RNA sequence: GAUCCGUAACUUCGGGAUAAGGAUUGGCUCUAAGGGUCGGGUACGAUCAACUUAGAACUGGUACGGACAAGGGGAAUCUG
RNA sequence: UAUCUGGUUGAUCCUGCCAGUAGUCAUAUGCUUGUCUCAAAGAUUAAGCCAUGCAUGUCUAAGUAUAAGCAAUUUAUACAGUGAAACUGCGAAUGGCUCAUUAAAUCAGUUAUCGUUUAUUUGAUAGUUCCUUUACUACAUGGUAUAACUGUGGUAAUUCUAGAGCUAAUACAUGCUUAAAAUCUCGACCCUUUGGAAGAGAUGUAUUUAUUAGAUAAAAAAUCAAUGUCUUCGGACUCUUUGAUGAUUCAUAAUAACUUUUCGAAUCGCAUGGCCUUGUGCUGGCGAUGGUUCAUUCAAAUUUCUGCCCUAUCAACUUUCGAUGGUAGGAUAGUGGCCUACCAUGGUUUCAACGGGUAACGGGGAAUAAGGGUUCGAUUCCGGAGAGGGAGCCUGAGAAACGGCUA
């Protein structure tokens, strides 16, 4: 099968390694996930020690964490927008770690209007004292607010979907968002 | 080295799980994490005031210095962030009752906290396998110029 | 080789077992247990080669299946059970209690203890940690996890363990001026009371130790076991008390006891 | 003599890698798969035996297909497989509705009934009682030992302010 | 034909050599690299205009220098 | 246990080899061979080929017993003794053999895992499971679907098996019950203040992500964003809690959620005792198996330093289609060019790289006895590798297994 040893792979002097022992089970490698978007499919791969890995492929919902607000919402994934390794995974919408995606911006919007009530972009008793106590927690950003107008937030994946069966991430904010915006603008 | 313009790669270069909050208006504009490497090796001021990332740094990265602590003299600073040092020693041939000079070339990883050139003595420490051949990491530079600035022009 | 090994051959067995060179191709491989290979003792080796109660390994199992020998209170009917250092071996028949403690020549001794000393053992705390839900626990040298210890118990200390309850009743810290049993190395089985602990950050601290003839020697920490204060120990000591007279003093000791 | 396999296709023989829990193969090792000859499922001229199951009996009786009823060899064994077998409405003391087979020791007739499995007895209730007891007693003992550990921490926190107060 | 690989004896060291011998080649949709001019007191951005090369996906009755055009090659002997 | 002798000349003294001499845990062979103890042995060459037989199976009071098996007696009309078969669990990855490959590889001594998986053993370890929380859901205990078996068959042939009819589980798939609180979120209302309030939900563990805590270098203050205990309503806030390492983004905790939702006992044998509301009511001992997490043991996989025979009639090698390094991803049990994308041009070498040879597995060791050495090590132990040559894989904690499979 796939090996991941250095028993091949010429030494630092450039010498060709002579062929030692036949291919070992504990130096195994396997094929990539290549997770797509839509219609959740997850297979289980029996690893060493039992200890199953969850080879996701074609998954569609994720757990994305708005980091400066402290919350995490389960949202759709629309598509992959940027990938620092290969532009092909941007073209075919393959979700790996560190991909930059557009997620949903609807439950975060609903939470923000339940927590601050300010209608991004553009009654009863206890939430009145609440929304008094906030606000100075409701001046979020120019560049993250202006995505809520579009109904889609930029986000990064932080889970490895081929190993965990999850596509979890966070929401881009600050200088990371400015960096990926400078990437996304100056290629279009 | 790292050639500032630090965000030079296709990914955003950041330290993992180090959050600096956009709401809370901090007038240092970036949080940094740095550690003590152990064994009395002083973390340099270029690791705290520096703005590189370098996830294989012994002080601002995810590696730990444990195992052998070797020293060597630098013979190649041409690779990016990794140098090659020479390590010379004597091998006792027991028949002839005397020694022969031997050497070994070791490639070690050098953080951008230090500036190393050819000739400088470095102290390196064993860390986890960094690359195919790199297993060591620079923890001390024992030379600065090897009398380079003391060779200017005439009167 | 494809998996774990199950056979330990003769001449690959530990030498302090004193298994005979000829007369057997194999040696009892100690089971997985509290102790290791090279610092334990199978119960077959104890009941046959030391105590000579059994003539075979068949009779050792014939003994062990009548629930007679019990190690550290629990019954332990495994033929090659790895009984190790500080273990209390209770034979309810013959009313005997043994403590596996080291000879000065480095061997496991047949050391009978009285029936009140058989109700505790000593454990050098190998690691103290925080378990799940924030519960601290000590791990002794025989694998016992003991929850909620005293917070003054740090690493390399010793701990008295009550052997009916798994709990702790007392502990001795590691300090300059406290008795030591040496368990491993060239000085295995020696005894006594400390000079000074060399730190050596980066690995392998050293301890300097001075017995009661003022013969100072140096060992690592991993061989050092604390067994009480100077003079007063917490356990019964074996015969000889861990002194290591040299070969001249030994032959002069034996040639004194020769008058029939 | 090669057996036919359901739904291979293809009325000739084929070599399939048969696996566990699959007809036309019994494995002599755990996880072992073996490549075997298997004829597919369409009837042709090479067949020496067909196997037919009478789903509907016709107007005229066969020899020993209709006229003889071979009995069932065993009767039901689990408690609910006997309660299902008689329609019992579970109070009905299934110990009495067991099927007993009588066998002859020559001139003395013994009889054996199987075993009721999954049948609630005092022993099963006692064991359930012990397990539910040990969970509660264990949880109580750990809560108490945590309480005494907090007492130990408290008497060291009143103690580690006292040596700051005498200096 | 073109592109990429691989090329022997011998040699007057220049050659032999397109040696010999192999692979690829369409269409479509993308990706990347290669530029011009303008304002900085004594780090970049606006804008404009090129066909060249490399790569990826898809696609078809495995076809693609689709007609046209366009070397057969080698081992030697005599001889100039 | 520091030894020499014969041979060049007519004779001499030398260099110098030939030959003698002694040993071989060093093989063969010839002649010979009475006794005791000890005992290598198809290594060399053919890791060439194999007839036949055997070498891996396994049951305790304690998983499954309606053998139409045996023993019949002694309290047993569910079973209750012994017990074939078969299911299930476990092992078969150990041992044994051989030395073909293999020259920084193996291996040896030494390190590391703050870079990982680990059945078993050993020690600890889980009151939370259902539901918009008065007409509720089996918990005195839930569902089929097979084996052996009987019956019908096929084939020249086999550890070949089809069809039909029954029936089990610690197999397979399911599914409940357990405190009282604390803390969070939200909140039916009024009452206007320095606001204060029922009650609705959540709250184990496991996975995955993000954030926070995880203090200590020795003494004093001021402001701003929210809101906290005691209120002699100016405001104080006095005592504030914290492990490990040389070293961490460690152990561990907290918050927001997430998950084709892991686990949280529908199991077994003996004992069968204590309570009164007499319900076949509630409780109750020893230990057997299994199970989550941690630690331990048995290991494993990588890994630091240093060390290999002959060869220059091998002086340049490596980047072909990764060669050296960086970033990101994939993969893995995990680090890592292990693999992929983008980028850089590095990396080794006269201190012998690279290539070649090895009639080369490495070591502990063996032979030889002045000292130094010289030769040997297929072979009783350790490590490695292989089962005709390659490759691929299932099962499992562990195999790239060959007394397993596939080509």
């Amino acid at each position: 099968g796939i090996s991941r040893d250095s028993r091949h792979k010429r030494s630092a002097t450039g010498a060709k390694r002579a062929q030692f022992r036949k291919k070992r089970k504990f130096e195994l490698g396997r094929q990539p996930a290549n997770t797509k978007i839509g219609a959740k499919r997850i297979h289980s791969v029996r690893t060493r020690g039992g200890n199953k890995k969850y080879r996701a492929l074609r998954i569609e919902t994720g757990n994305f964490s708005w980091a400066s607000e402290g919350i995490s919402k389960k949202t759709r994934i629309a598509g992959v927008v940027y990938h620092p390794s290969n532009n092909e995974l941007v073209r075919t919408n393959t979700l790996t770690k560190a991909a930059i995606v557009q997620i949903d911006a609807t439950p975060f919007r609903q939470w923000f209007e339940a927590h601050y009530g300010q209608t991004l972009g553009k009654k009863s008793k206890n939430a009145e004292r609440k929304w008094a106590a906030r606000a100075a927690s409701a001046k979020i950003e120019s560049s993250v607010e202006s995505q809520f107008s579009a109904g889609r937030l930029y986000a990064c994946i932080s889970s490895r979907p081929g190993q965990s069966g999850r596509c979890d991430g966070y929401i881009l904010e600050g200088e990371e968002l400015a960096f990926y915006l400078r990437r996304l603008t100056a290629k279009k | 080295s790292t050639e500032l313009t630090v965000q030079s790669e296709r990914a955003f270069q950041k330290q993992p799980h180090i959050f600096n909050n956009p709401k809370v208006k901090t007038s240092k504009r970036t949080k940094r994490w740095y550690k003590n490497a152990g064994l009395g090796f002083k973390t340099p001021k270029t690791a705290i005031e520096g703005s590189y990332i370098d996830k294989k740094c012994p002080f601002t990265g995810l590696v730990s210095i444990r195992g052998k602590i070797l020293t060597g003299t630098v013979v190649s600073t041409k690779m990016h962030r990794t140098i090659v040092i020479r390590r010379a020693y004597l091998h006792y041939i027991p028949k002839y009752n005397r020694y022969e000079k031997r050497h070994k070339n070791v490639p070690v990883h050098v953080s951008p906290a230090f500036r190393v050139q050819v000739g400088d003595i470095v102290t390196v420490g064993q860390c986890r396998p960094i690359s195919k051949t790199v297993r060591f990491n620079v923890v001390k530079v024992s030379a600065a110029a090897g009398k380079a600035n003391k060779q200017f022009a005439k009167f | 080789a494809r998996g774990p090994k199950k056979h330990l051959k003769r001449l690959a067995a530990p030498h302090h077992w004193l298994l005979d060179k000829l007369s057997g191709c194999y040696a009892p491989r100690p089971s997985a247990g509290p102790h290791k290979l090279r610092e334990s003792l199978p119960l077959i080796v104890f009941l046959r080669n030391r105590l000579k109660y059994a003539l075979n390994g068949r009779e050792v199992k014939a003994i062990l299946m009548q629930r007679h020998v019990k190690v550290d209170g629990k019954v332990r009917t495994d033929t090659t059970y790895p009984a190790g250092f500080m273990d209390v071996i209770t034979l309810d028949a013959t009313n005997e209690n043994f403590r596996l403690v080291y000879d000065v020549k480095g061997r496991f001794a047949v050391h009978r203890i009285t029936d009140e000393e058989a109700s505790y053992k000593l454990g050098k705390v190998k690691k103290v940690q925080l378990g799940k839900k924030g519960v601290p626990y000590v791990v002794t040298h025989d694998g016992r996890t003991i929850r909620y210890p005293d917070p003054n118990i740090k690493v390399n200390d010793t701990v008295k363990i009550d052997l009916a309850s798994g709990k702790i009743t007392d502990f001795i810290k590691f300090d300059a001026g406290k008795l030591v049993y040496v368990t491993g190395g060239r000085n295995l089985g020696r005894i006594g009371t400390i000079v000074h602990k060399e730190r050596h950050d980066g690995g392998f601290d050293l301890v300097h130790i001075k017995d009661s003839l003022d013969n100072t020697f140096v060992t690592r920490l991993n061989n050092v076991f604390v067994i009480g204060e100077q003079g007063k120990p917490y356990i019964s000591l074996p015969k000889g008390k861990g002194i290591k007279l040299s070969i001249a003093e030994e032959r002069d000791r034996r040639r004194a006891q020769q008058g029939l | 003599g090669f057996p036919m396999k359901q739904g291979v296709l293809l009325p000739t023989r084929i070599k399939l890698l048969l696996t566990k829990n699959v007809s036309c193969y019994r494995p002599r090792r755990d996880g072992e798969r073996k490549r075997k000859s298997v004829r597919g499922a369409i009837v042709g001229p090479d067949l020496a035996v067909l196997a037919l199951v009478i789903v509907k009996k016709g107007e005229q009786e066969l020899e020993g297909l209709t006229d003889t009823t071979v009995p069932k060899r065993l009767g039901p064994k689990r408690a609910n497989n006997i309660r299902k077998f008689f329609g019992l409405s579970k109070e009905d003391d299934v110990r009495d509705f067991v099927i007993r087979r009588e066998v002859t020791k020559g001139e003395k007739t013994y009889t054996k009934a199987p075993k009721i499995q999954r049948l609630v007895t005092p022993q099963r209730l006692q064991r359930k009682r012990h397990q539910r007891a040990l969970k509660v007693r264990n949880a109580q003992a750990q809560r108490e030992a945590a309480a005494e550990y907090a007492q130990l921490l408290a008497k060291r926190l009143s103690e580690r302010k006292a040596e700051k107060a005498e200096i």
